[PDB]
C-alpha cells in the first residue's frame, strides 16, 4: 500500500525552526518527486516546494526559498521540510503529498503534521473519567473521558489500546478564554458489558510528549 | 504570479447537481487537477488533466475546461460529497498554483434528531477544586442547535463553553457544551440541567449532586 507517514505535531517558538519527516513506503522512492503543501487553520492550500528524490534538486515557491530547506535521505525513502526564522502565521498543517510519476498533479497525501508557533506554553491535558452517577434501566450506557485544558492541539484519543473502535465518538476540541483547549471522548457500549470488562481511554498529546492511559469502568 | 480564481462556496440537494467554477487566464491551455478534502481530513485527488477520475471516483463527478474556465461537476449529490474542493495546474513559471477552495454543503438532507449525553463533574476533578458538567450531542441534522443550561430551573449565564456544530464521519453533526463550577456552586443545588433545542423539538438531560 502506498503510504506516507509523517512525524508528530509540534509547538515551536518564533524564531525557531522545524524540522518535519515523510516517510514513504509501498512504491519505488525514486520514481517520484514530492511536494509540500501547508494550510493554515480554515483556510486554502498553500504549496512550498517540490524535491527531485534523485538529484535533491528542488523547485521551491518564492515565498518560502530564504527559508525552507527540503531534503531526501534516499537510504531510508524519507523526506523531509525545515522551516527556519519561524513566524506566527506559519501556524498551519503541513502535508508531504507525492507528485504522479511523469506527471504534475499530486496524487497521494500524507495525512499533515500540525506546527503551531507561538510563545504560549505548552501543556498537557489531565484527563478525568465521565460516568453518569445513577442514571432507568436500559441495555445502553455511555462512558468517556474529559481531556481537559491542553495546549496546542492536537489530541487523539483511543479505547482499549485500539481494540474498541465501535460506539466511539471522539468530539471536536472547545478552545476556553484561558486559550486552553478540552476535549471528549465517549463510548455507547451494552449495559451487560459493563462489570465484563474493563474501559480505558488512551490520550495522546504530540505537542508535550503526554500519554495518559485513564480507566474509565472496572 | 498565475491566478485561480474559484467561487467561494456552493450548495448542491441531495441527488442534485452542481458545478465549480476555476477561472484563470487561457486555462483552457493547461491541464487542470481538482482535490477534494473532507472535513478533519486531508485532500484527496478526484480529477486530473481536466476530466479523467482517479481509481474509486464515481462517473457522476465530471470535469471539463475550456477558454478561461476550467469545471468540476457534481451530480447525484451525495452526504460524502460534502467539503471544501481545490483546483490546480501546473504553470511553466508559477509551478504549482491552487485555487482558493469552493466550500461545498449538500442541502436538502433528512432530519436526525440529536442524542443527548450529560455528565456530572467526576470524583478526580472535584479531588482538584474544579467542576465541569459535560453535554455531547450527536447524530443530529440540520446544523442548527441551542444548548442552554439550568441550575434548578434558572438560567445559568456563566461558565458555559459550548462548540460551533462540526460534521461527522455520518454526514450528522456534533455539538459539546460544558459549564464551569466551583465544587461549592455544584453542590448548593439540588438539580442541573442541559436543553438542547434541535429543529423545533428540545431535548434535557438533568443530574443531581446528591446522586453522586
Amino acid at each position: 500500500q502506498v503510504q506516507l507517514v509523517q512525524s508528530g505535531s509540534e509547538l515551536k517558538k518564533p524564531g525557531a525552526s522545524v524540522k518535519v519527516s515523510c516517510k514513504a513506503s509501498g512504491y519505488t522512492f525514486t520514481q517520484n518527486n514530492m511536494d509540500w503543501v501547508r494550510q493554515a487553520p480554515g483556510q486554502g492550500l498553500e504549496w512550498m516546494g517540490d524535491i527531485n528524490t534523485r538529484s535533491g534538486g528542488v523547485i521551491y515557491n518564492e515565498e518560502f526559498q530564504d527559508r525552507l530547506i527540503m531534503t531526501v535521505d534516499k537510504s531510508t525513502d524519507t523526506a523531509y521540510m525545515e522551516l527556519s526564522s519561524l513566524r506566527s502565521e506559519d501556524t498551519a498543517t503541513y502535508h508531504c503529498a507525492r507528485r504522479k510519476s511523469y506527471g504534475y498533479y499530486l496524487d497521494v497525501w500524507g495525512e499533515g503534521t500540525l506546527v503551531t508557533v507561538s510563545s504560549a506554553s505548552t501543556k498537557g491535558p489531565s484527563v478525568f473519567p465521565l460516568a453518569p452517577c445513577s442514571r432507568t434501566s436500559e441495555s445502553t450506557a455511555a462512558l468517556g473521558c474529559l481531556v481537559k485544558d491542553y495546549f496546542p492541539e492536537p489530541v487523539t484519543v483511543s479505547w482499549n489500546s485500539g481494540a474498541l473502535t465501535s460506539g466511539v465518538h471522539t468530539f471536536p476540541a472547545v478552545l476556553q478564554s484561558s486559550g486552553l483547549y478540552s476535549l471528549s471522548s465517549v463510548v455507547t457500549v451494552p449495559s451487560s458489558s459493563l462489570g465484563t470488562q474493563t474501559y480505558t481511554c488512551n490520550v495522546d498529546h504530540k505537542p508535550s510528549n503526554t500519554k495518559v492511559d485513564k480507566r474509565v469502568e472496572s | 504570479s498565475y491566478v485561480l480564481t474559484q467561487p467561494v462556496s456552493v450548495s448542491v440537494a441531495l441527488g442534485q447537481t452542481a458545478t465549480i467554477t476555476c477561472e484563470g487566464e487561457q486555462i483552457g491551455s493547461k491541464e487542470v487537477h481538482w482535490y477534494h478534502q473532507r472535513p478533519g481530513q486531508a485532500p484527496i485527488l478526484v480529477m486530473f488533466r481536466d476530466a479523467r477520475r482517479p481509481s474509486g471516483i464515481p462517473e457522476r463527478l465530471s470535469g471539463s475546461n475550456s477558454g478561461n474556465t476550467a469545471s468540476l461537476t457534481i451530480s447525484g449529490a451525495e452526504a460524502g460529497d460534502e467539503g471544501d474542493y481545490y483546483c490546480q495546474v501546473w504553470d511553466s513559471s508559477s509551478y504549482t498554483v491552487f485555487g482558493g477552495g469552493t466550500k461545498v454543503t449538500v442541502v436538502g438532507q433528512p432530519k436526525a434528531a440529536p442524542s443527548v449525553t450529560l455528565f456530572p463533574p467526576s470524583s478526580e476533578e472535584l479531588q482538584a477544586n474544579k467542576a465541569t458538567l459535560v453535554c455531547l450531542i450527536s447524530d443530529f441534522y440540520p446544523g442548527a442547535v441551542t444548548v442552554a443550561w439550568k441550575a434548578d430551573s434558572s438560567p445559568v449565564k456563566a461558565g458555559v463553553e459550548t462548540t460551533t456544530p462540526s460534521k461527522q464521519s455520518n454526514n450528522k453533526y456534533a455539538a459539546s457544551s460544558y459549564l464551569s463550577l466551583t465544587p461549592e456552586q455544584w453542590k448548593s443545588h439540588r438539580s442541573y440541567s442541559c436543553q438542547v433545542t434541535h429543529e423545533g423539538s428540545t431535548v434535557e438531560k438533568t443530574v443531581a449532586p446528591t446522586e453522586c
